[PDB]
C-alpha cells in the first residue's frame, strides 16, 4: 500500500514501510485510533482557518 | 496582492504584519506558535525598529481583536546574502506571548520529505498579505490572499533577470495580472491538504509586480523545515 494512493488514506503525514504505511500528525493533533485520522487537540490546532465562532 | 480576494472572517488566522515606527504595516509574517513568527531577512533591514501586530484585517477599523506584540529574539538565517536574497529566512521570538482567537492561529509546519512529495506537487499555494493592490500603487488596507499556482523550475530561472537559487521557488501566473507585490514580503504562502494549511513558502522578491514573464519568487520553507525547528528550540 502506497503513499502516492490517497496518501495512504492518511488525514496528514504519510510514510511507507517495506509493506506498509505510517500516517503521523503535525504538533497539536494526535493520531486517532484507526491509524488515518488526525484529532485536533485544542480549540486551535495549527492550519484551521478559524471558523466557528467559540 | 494583485487580484485575489478579501480574506473573509477567520480564514487567514496565521497572518502576521510587522508595523513599523508610525504603526504602519511594511511587511508580512507567518504565525507558528504562541512565541514565534515566520517572515523575511530580506524585511528586517527595511525598519530600524519594528512590532508584530496579529488579528488585523482591516488597518483602518479597530475591530477589537487585534493585538500588538513585541519582539524579543531576531533569529536571521546567518547565510542570508541582500545581493540576491539568497536564504530569506528569519524566525521572531515575541516578549509575551499570542493568545489563540478567532483570527489568530499558527499555520502547520509539514514533515520535509512528505512536503517535497505532497504539497509542492500541489497545482496552486495560497499567498495572503496587506501589500500593494498593483506594482505602482498603495497598500491594500484589508488583508487580501490570491491562489497561485506553482511553477517548475527550469521556466522558473528561464523567465527571470537574477539567480533563482535552490532555497527559491516561483508561483504565479505568466501573463495573467495576479501575484503578490511590496508589502506582502515576508508573509505566508500555505498549500492546503484536506482542509489543514501547511507553511510553504515566504514572499521574497519579483521584478516589479504581476509583470507578463515574470512570476512571484518564494523562500522554499522545504529547505528550512530543519532550521525553523531548531530556531524555535
Ligand atoms: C534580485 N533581487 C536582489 C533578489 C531583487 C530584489 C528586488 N526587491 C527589492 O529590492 C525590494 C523588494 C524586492 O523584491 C520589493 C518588492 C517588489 O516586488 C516585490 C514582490 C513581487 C512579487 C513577490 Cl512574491 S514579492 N517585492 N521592492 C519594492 C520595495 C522594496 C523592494
Ligand atoms: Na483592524
Ligand atoms: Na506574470
Amino acid at each position: 500500500k502506497l503513499c502516492s494512493l490517497d496518501n495512504g488514506d492518511c488525514d496528514q503525514f504519510c510514510h511507507e514501510e517495506q509493506n506498509s504505511v505510517v500516517c503521523s500528525c503535525a504538533r497539536g493533533y494526535t493520531l486517532a485510533d484507526n491509524g488515518k485520522a488526525c484529532i485536533p487537540t485544542g480549540p486551535y490546532p495549527c492550519g484551521k482557518q478559524t471558523l466557528e465562532r467559540r | 496582492i494583485v487580484g485575489g480576494q478579501e480574506c473573509k472572517d477567520g480564514e487567514c488566522p496565521w497572518q502576521a504584519l510587522l508595523i513599523n515606527e508610525e504603526n504602519e504595516g511594511f511587511c508580512g509574517g507567518t504565525i507558528l506558535s504562541e512565541f514565534y513568527i515566520l517572515t523575511a531577512a530580506h524585511c528586517l533591514y527595511q525598519a530600524k525598529r519594528f512590532k508584530v501586530r496579529v488579528g488585523d484585517r482591516n488597518t483602518e477599523q479597530e475591530e477589537g481583536g487585534e493585538a500588538v506584540h513585541e519582539v524579543e529574539v531576531v533569529i536571521k538565517h546567518n547565510r542570508f546574502t541582500k545581493e540576491t536574497y539568497d536564504f530569506d529566512i528569519a524566525v521572531l521570538r515575541l516578549k509575551t506571548p499570542i493568545t489563540f482567537r478567532m483570527n489568530v492561529a499558527p499555520a502547520c509546519l509539514p514533515e520535509r520529505d512528505w512536503a517535497e512529495s505532497t504539497l509542492m506537487t500541489q497545482k496552486t499555494g495560497i499567498v495572503s498579505g496587506f501589500g500593494r493592490t498593483h506594482e505602482k500603487g498603495e497598500q491594500s488596507t484589508r488583508l487580501k490572499m490570491l491562489e497561485v499556482p506553482y511553477v517548475d523550475r527550469n521556466s522558473c530561472k528561464l523567465s527571470s533577470s537574477f539567480i533563482i537559487t535552490q532555497n527559491m521557488f516561483c508561483a504565479g501566473y505568466d501573463t495573467k495580472q495576479e501575484d503578490a507585490c511590496q508589502g506582502d514580503s515576508g508573509g505566508p504562502h500555505v498549500t492546503r491538504f484536506k482542509d489543514t494549511y501547511f507553511v510553504t513558502g515566504i514572499v521574497s522578491w519579483g521584478e516589479g509586480c504581476a509583470r507578463k514573464g515574470k512570476y512571484g519568487i518564494y523562500t522554499k520553507v522545504t529547505a528550512f523545515l530543519k532550521w525553523i525547528d531548531r530556531s524555535m528550540k
